[PDB]
This record gives structure tokens, C-alpha cells and sequence, in this order.
RNA sequence: GUCGCGGCGCGCCGAGGGCCCGACGCCUGGCGGAGAAUCAGGGUUCGACUCCGGAGAGCGGGCCUGCGAGACGGCCCGCACAUCCAAGGACGGCAGCAGGCGCGGAACUUGCCCAAUGCGCGGCGCGCGAGGCAGCGACGGGGAGCGCGCGAGCGAGGCGGGCCCACAGCCCCCGCCGCGCAGCCGAGGGCAAGGUCUGUGCCAGCAGCCGCGGUAAUUCCAGCUCGGCGAGCGUCGCGCGGCGCUGCUGCAGUUGAAACGCCCGUAGUUGGCCCCCCGCCGCCACGAGGAAACGGGAGCGCUCCAGGCAGGCCCGUUGGCCC
């Protein structure tokens, strides 16, 4: 059954974005997924989203800008150090100025340049530009 | 046991992955042609070390301006090559470090600095003058044509004290 | 008696006539073989370019060499 | 295929890797420690050798010739070889019997050319390198 | 010319003496000789005895002659027998040599001697 | 019993201890790490030898002396394999250093000295095949040469010095005398360089690979030219890269190699969401402590360099700092 419920909805996301839908509905919602549509919401990747709580697991419906090229999952959540956080960045992201890979560290769900901004190791949720 | 082993050496001298290029392999020739070098394991040498300067540049491209690493390393690269003559003294910055070619290696040569101080009118007239030893760096006579004179020494290379030009015995001919 | 074998053993070597060597002078070895070799091609460009370089063993480039 | 890929399967693709590692021919001639066994010439560059008999192989079509070679038995493992002597004419510069180093065709144990079954081919004999006989740089 | 100006000048109280760092500015020809340097030396020293100075060590660079060496000067000749390498003093002739056996004679002697 | 803990030996008393998270058994042309090679990153490969720790001194044992050795340049015995010999007896051990032999493709002088670098012995200097120094030495690394000039000029040498050195030497510096001095693979392509003349005629040969040679060969044997490298160049073996052709990053399985015929299933591995607030986890950052050489790197003109931690009219001159 879904062992990664991130990866099922980013990718919904994608593929709503390539048939140019604003509007998807994500089946199942998770914390994490919560976090990880915050930030792109921050970085305005995506728009306003709007979970429609139910009894169960919960439902998310987002409105999206059409600006996202591609969000991901990293299975399993390696464990990165501080230091190569920049090889992950130059393999995964395209270039160094543009895109967002999302980790978790012990002080809360982060991105690349703030986690080198105070230099603190973490795992990777996913990654989206 | 033994000292010796403890002493170490390195490979200074880098062949290129491709071997037969014509285009690059004619443009060694000129460059032998024009900087009088005797082989191309001559150039190899400049060749390689400019490589190893301009990675040292592109290591510290990746630390933040003012690292107290970068700013250690930065501060020396820029001196040893201005202190060399190489690079242009007053940019001192790692970009400009980063467009240095071995034509400025080629410069620094002892046989190069002599055709532009005129005294043998040709680098394959400065490779044979520094041979017999008629041209002193400031009191220092030099039989290796790659000295790599530092700024300063340009005013000091001359011709030598010994007899040769303004002779302090009977130099070549005369003598014999 | 097509194959030959150890019995043709030699054969076109030893069959050869001998051509003898042209006696030569020596060449510049040193920084200045490759001053002479840069002379032949960048500089000059007579030896090489007949209009425009034709390569260094051509055969219209040969002759002009004296071969 | 999952490729098992999870934070706790670090022994299946060690294992997945060790196993699979030795279906490479060339990862196997390389480890498995046959060739070391089996090879004439075993983890040496050349090796010393009497001439059993000087008999030239006939070359694999297209190419029509008499390659002359001579079977050689090694000192060090009493093993026959099948080695070539090269350039042209050289067969006379050797005798049957006489000593001879043999080293690989360059192919690390594979025939070179048309030569079939050819592994090996003559460099030296009775101490003199059979270009340097052939060149007349050292005599017989 | 003879510029030893001597530079480095240590006075050993131990040793009884007073070793120091030497220079010769000598253009063209070699400087003559350690022994005609050694007159210069020990005006320079001020020791003002000729024999306690002997200088360890010359080597002439490349080209111009700076030549750098080190003048052991003594208060005292005897502490200079006292206290001098005997292989540099038998070459001053300050000590005689009497020469020895071949190293491998006094090991073969040895030898024997053990068996005894 | 030992210096001492312990199945470490002995009696006694039970029934354990291990294992698909691979035990046990077997094999290893298995010393281990510091490190090395190759290299974007990740990997791979190798650990004889310098430093460290082990282990052994033909092979097994067993020992006394000693503060410490189960010591082999101690002893004793069993087992080999020896040497001296007057035949009664005696006496071994170069995985020390040279040197011999066997073997292998493969590897140096029965060379000289304790003066440093240490150490042994005792306040008054000897011992050391430790170590140094020379010899051989294309393992290799680095620096210069074979020209240049219209006629300018050496260094490679030689010969005396200076100096070095345990003494020699070598270097370098002086005066004189002055002997520049190249090869090894190729040109059909890959892959740089002849739409030249000879021979030969699927022969001889070439050719890593694709290919050339069958009487007009761009491929052989020669000449000629030319190319590439360079006092080095070719050849063979291997490691790495190449090769994302081992795939964690990062491989494929319809048909090029490849989803077990099907299903249950234990280990194994993977497990929706969900509680903020601590407890143990793992995780991440930050310390502390634990040899250097080595890799990097500051500072520095060995005449230049490969070097070295030196140097200089001096940080308390340096030799940081990281690994």
C-alpha cells in the first residue's frame, strides 16, 4: 500500500501542472506533506493550499501558479552531512541560484540555504524547483 | 633506514589524455618557436602548474569572501603570483587569477626577460648567452635559463660581472 | 607450391635489393629543431603554402624542397 | 525492479554486488584466480624456454600465409606454448632447442590476428632480442 | 677583496670560546685560502690570538663567491685541544694524526683476542 | 597455578554456548594499519620494505640466566640437511652486512668509517656490516645540452689549486686548456605524418582493432621525404580510469542477456495517518582527548628545479594550521 504519501501527491502535483490544471486534490495528507506545501508556498512555487479535513486521514485541495518545473522524494530519507549538503544541492537542483532541496533537522523542516546558513545536518524530505 | 628513501620528489609535468591533437600540437609549436622552449615537457610544466593555481582559485571560489581560510589562501595566491610579475597587480582578485595562460609563465623566463632588456635580440641568443653565464641576476650568475625572476629583479638582471660585455677579463673571441 | 612455409623462410628480405643512404647532414637538435620546425610552417609559410598550406609531405610541396 | 533501496537493506546490496560482480568475463579472469593457475606465462611478464619444434601456423582466412611459429616448453611450469617469432625471416635466427624468452601477443592471454592460437610470441633468443638480431643491431 | 665582516658571533662560556657566521664578498677570482682568510678572520674576531681561530664548513655559491663558514674562535689554545673535532685539528696540524689500522684489523684483531 | 583476572589446569555440579543479522567447516601466490596508485563526485585497487604494532629466526618442542627472552650472532633435545676429522670424536643455523648458489622475467660492492645520527659502557673514549660515506645503479623524479653569431661565446671535458670530506671524492669556485655530442617508434584510418620511386606477388611479411599483400601494396622489404615524442623512445604483464560494461549516486529484464509455471509462507526488508513539548532511541551539530612522516598549506631564491625547514642583521626568527 502507499508507503511514501509525500512522493504519491508531489507527483499528482506534476502531472496536474502538465495538462495546465490550477487545481489538484491530494487524497491523502500528512504533516510532512503539510510542511513541504508551506515551503513551496513561501518560495511561491505553489498557491494557496486547502486541506479538507476529514474523519480518515485528511484531504488536500492546492491551487497552483503553474510555476513548479518538478518536485521529488528521496527514498530512503538519507542523512546528510552539513558540508555536502552543496554536492546534493549540485547533482539534484539545476544550478546553484535557482531551486529549493528540502531537509529536516532537529530545529524544524528547512531549506538548503538556511540549513547552511546555520551549518546544521539533517535528512532530506524531497527536493522542488 | 637509509635517509634517502625518507627524501621525496614529484611529477611536475602533466602529458596531455589526447596525444596527437594537430591544432593544439602546431600551437606547441609556435609557442616553442616563440618562447624558445627545448621541449614539449618544457611547456608540460608551466602547463600544469597553471592548472594547480587556478584550481587553488576555484577551491576558494567556493568559500565565502572574507573565510578566514579563504582570505589565508586568497591573500598568499594573489601575492606569489604579482610577486612573481605573473598576474596584474592591481586586481588581486580570484577571477583575474582565473584568465592567467602560460604565455605569462613564459614571460617570467630568464631568456624571456633578456630579449626584452634587448641584450641578446632573440630567445635562442638568451638560451645560448644564459649557457656560457653572461647574464647575472644582481649578483647572482645564472646557468639555468628558467629562473623565474621575481618583479624586483628585473632592474637587478644585467649582464655578468664576469668578462663578457664591459669584460672584467677577455670573454670568448678575444680570448681565444 | 602456393604455401611456401619454412622454406620461404626470408624470401622478400632477402630478395631485396640494397638502396644506399643519402649522405645528410645533421639536424639542429635542441630548442632550435623546434625553431626550424616552426620555421617550416608558422613562419615562412612558403615551404608549407603554396597559396595555402598543402600539408607537410605533399607531393607539389616536395621538389620545392629539392625532393 | 525496486533495486532494494531502504535505510535497513545495507547487507542485501553488499551481497547483490559480490554475487553479481563475478558474471563480468573480465572481473572474472581478473579475480577468480583461474587464469593465475592455468596461465603459461602465471603473473610474469615473459619467461625463459626450450624450442619443442620450429612449425609454422597456417592464418585464418582472409588472410593467406604461413605465420612461422615455434612451440615452446616453459622452465618455470613444463607448460608448451604456441609462440610466434615476429618480423620477417626471424624463424633462422632461432634453432630447435635454443633458449627463448617468450612474452603475451598483447592481447592478455587472447590471439592476436590472423595467428590461430597464438596467446604468446618470441621476444628474445640464446640472449639475443630477435628485433635486435633482425635490425643486425646485436648478432646472433 | 677579503670583505669577511663575520656575522652570527656566538661567545660559547663552555666551550671557552666564541664560534661565528663568516661571509666573503670576494668579485671574479676565488677567495686565496681558508689559512690567508684566517688573518682577516681574527682582526674581525678581535680574539687576537691567530691559532684558537679555525673555520668549519666553506662552500663558494654558484657564480659570485659569498662564501658562508663558520670560524670556531677560542679564548684559550688549550681549549681548543680540550675541546676541538680531532680530525679538523690534525688538519691545522694543531693535533699530529697517527694514523690508525683499517677499522677491519682492529675488528679481525678483535676477533682473535675474544678467542683467547 | 600465575605478576595477575580468567576453564588458565584440576576435581565437582548442572546443561548449556553458537547460528539464513551466514554460525561451524573449508580455502587464502592472507601480515595489519599509518598509508599508496588512479581519479569530477561517488567509487575502485593495493597494502613485502621507511613509521607503528604484531610474528618468526631450517622445523617442532623444552629451558636456565636475568629487571625483563619460552632469546636461537644463549643452551638442551626430537626431526631434517650439513661441516671438521688423525675415524676415536667434534661442531652447525647470512628471514644482520657484503658475497656465493638454487630459482625466477627480475634486483647492487666478500667497499670504506664511527666524525656526525643515535645507542652501549662509567665524567674524562672507545665499541657498533646500527648509521654515515663512497661504488654499481636509464626503478624512477628534476634541472640543463647538441648551438649561436657574422663570427659573438661557452660547458662537457682535461690539468693544477681553493675548498669539501673520518679521509677521499662529487659539486661549486678559481686560473689555464678548452674535443656540442640523439635517438626510438611510426605516415590507409582510429591517430599526427608522402594521390613519391624500389623489390615482392595471399608468398614473405604487416596488422592491439578494422584491415593490407592474389604482378600498377597510401598497409610488406628497401630508398626518399615527413610526423610524434625526446636522452629518452619502443615492448610485455598488472592496477585505475575509460566503463553509468557492476550501476548507493547510477544499469538493464515485451522483442538485444534476463520476472521464478503458479500460489501459501517463516526469517528478512518495508510498513496510512495520528498525540507538539519527556524518556530512551537512532539522527544532526558542537566540543574534548588521542605521534609524526604523508596529503594539503604559511614562510623561505637549493644559481633554477626536483628539494629542504630552512634562514636572517630576526614573532621570544621561523618551521603556523588542517588532516
Amino acid at each position: 500500500v502507499r508507503i511514501n504519501v509525500l512522493r504519491d501527491a508531489l507527483k499528482s502535483i506534476c502531472n496536474a501542472q502538465r495538462i495546465g490544471k490550477k487545481q489538484v486534490i491530494v487524497r491523502p495528507s500528512s504533516k510532512v506533506i503539510i510542511e513541504f506545501l508551506q515551503l513551496m508556498q513561501k518560495n511561491g512555487y505553489i498557491s494557496d493550499f486547502a486541506v479538507v479535513d476529514n474523519h480518515r486521514s485528511n484531504r488536500i485541495v492546492v491551487n497552483l501558479i503553474g510555476r513548479l518545473n518538478k518536485a521529488g522524494v528521496i527514498s530512503p530519507r538519507f542523512d546528510i552531512p552539513a558540508n555536502d549538503i552543496e554536492k546534493w544541492v549540485v547533482n539534484l537542483l539545476p544550478s546553484r541560484l535557482f531551486g529549493h532541496i528540502i531537509l529536516t533537522t532537529s530545529q524544524g523542516i528547512m531549506d538548503h540555504i538556511e540549513a547552511q546558513h546555520r551549518q546544521i545536518g539533517g535528512k532530506v524530505i524531497g527536493y522542488f524547483y | 633506514p637509509r635517509i634517502s628513501r625518507h627524501r621525496n620528489s614529484s611529477k611536475t609535468y602533466s602529458t596531455p589524455k589526447k596525444p596527437f591533437t594537430k591544432p593544439r600540437l602546431d600551437a606547441e609549436l609556435k609557442l616553442c618557436g616563440e618562447y624558445g622552449l627545448k621541449c614539449k615537457r618544457e611547456i608540460y610544466r608551466a602547463r600544469y602548474m597553471l592548472a594547480k593555481i587556478r584550481r587553488t582559485a576555484r577551491n576558494l571560489l567556493t568559500l565565502d569572501e572574507n573565510d578566514i581560510k579563504r582570505r589565508f589562501e586568497g591573500a598568499a595566491l594573489l601575492r606569489r603570483l604579482h610577486m612573481l610579475g605573473i598576474l596584474d597587480e592591481e586586481k588581486d582578485q580570484l577571477d583575474y587569477v582565473l584568465g592567467l595562460r602560460i604565455e605569462d609563465i613564459f614571460k617570467r623566463r630568464l631568456q624571456s626577460v633578456i630579449v626584452e632588456s634587448k641584450l641578446a635580440k632573440s630567445v635562442h641568443h638568451a638560451r645560448n648567452m644564459i649557457k656560457a653565464r653572461h647574464i647575472s641576476v644582481g649578483g647572482q650568475i645564472v646557468n639555468i635559463p628558467s629562473y623565474m625572476v621575481r618583479i624586483s629583479n628585473t632592474s637587478r638582471v644585467a649582464i655578468a660581472d664576469t668578462s663578457s660585455l664591459a669584460p672584467n677579463g677577455k670573454p670568448g673571441r678575444t680570448k681565444r | 607450391r602456393a604455401h611456401g612455409g619454412l622454406t620461404s623462410a626470408g624470401k622478400v628480405r632477402k630478395c631485396t635489393p640494397k638502396k644506399e643512404k643519402k649522405e645528410k647532414p645533421r639536424p639542429p637538435r635542441g630548442r632550435a629543431y623546434k625553431r626550424l620546425l616552426y620555421n617550416k610552417n608558422f613562419v615562412d609559410d612558403t615551404l608549407i603554402h603554396n597559396g595555402r598550406r598543402l600539408g607537410p609531405n605533399n607531393l607539389l610541396i616536395r621538389q620545392k624542397l629539392g625532393f | 525492479s525496486g533495486k532494494t533501496s531502504g535505510l535497513y537493506t545495507a547487507r542485501k546490496l553488499r551481497t547483490i554486488r559480490r554475487i553479481q560482480r563475478w558474471a563480468d568475463k573480465r572481473y572474472r579472469k581478473a579475480h577468480l584466480g583461474t587464469w593465475l593457475k592455468a596461465n603459461p606465462l602465471e603473473g610474469a611478464c615473459m619467461a625463459r624456454g626450450i624450442v619443442t619444434q620450429k612449425i609454422g601456423i597456417s592464418a585464418k582466412q582472409p588472410n593467406s600465409a604461413v605465420r612461422k611459429a615455434v612451440r615452446v616448453q616453459l622452465t618455470k611450469n613444463s607448460k608448451k606454448i604456441t609462440a610466434f617469432v615476429p618480423r620477417d625471416g626471424s624463424l633462422t635466427y632461432i634453432d630447435n632447442n635454443d633458449e627463448v624468452l617468450v612474452a603475451g601477443f598483447g592481447r592478455a592471454g587472447r590471439a592476436v590476428g590472423d595467428i590461430p592460437g597464438c596467446r604468446f610470441k618470441v621476444i628474445k633468443v640464446a640472449g639475443i632480442g630477435l628485433l635486435a638480431l633482425f635490425l643486425r643491431k646485436r648478432e646472433k | 677583496e677579503i670583505t669577511v665582516k663575520v656575522r652570527k658571533v656566538l661567545n660559547n662560556p663552555l666551550l671557552q670560546r666564541q664560534q661565528c657566521v663568516v661571509d666573503v664578498l670576494h668579485p671574479g677570482c676565488t677567495y686565496e685560502s681558508k689559512e690567508a682568510i684566517k688573518a682577516k678572520v681574527a682582526q674581525q674576531l678581535k680574539v687576537a690570538d691567530q691559532k684558537n681561530i679555525v673555520l668549519y664548513g666553506f662552500k663558494t655559491s654558484f657564480g659570485g663567491g659569498h662564501t658562508v663558514g663558520f670560524c670556531n674562535a677560542y679564548q684559550n689554545m688549550d681549549a681548543l685541544m680540550k675541546y676541538e673535532p680531532g680530525f679538523r685539528k690534525i688538519r691545522c696540524g694543531l693535533i699530529e694524526a697517527p694514523k690508525p689500522v683499517s677499522r677491519k684489523q682492529l675488528k679481525n684483531l678483535k676477533n682473535r683476542r675474544l678467542k683467547k
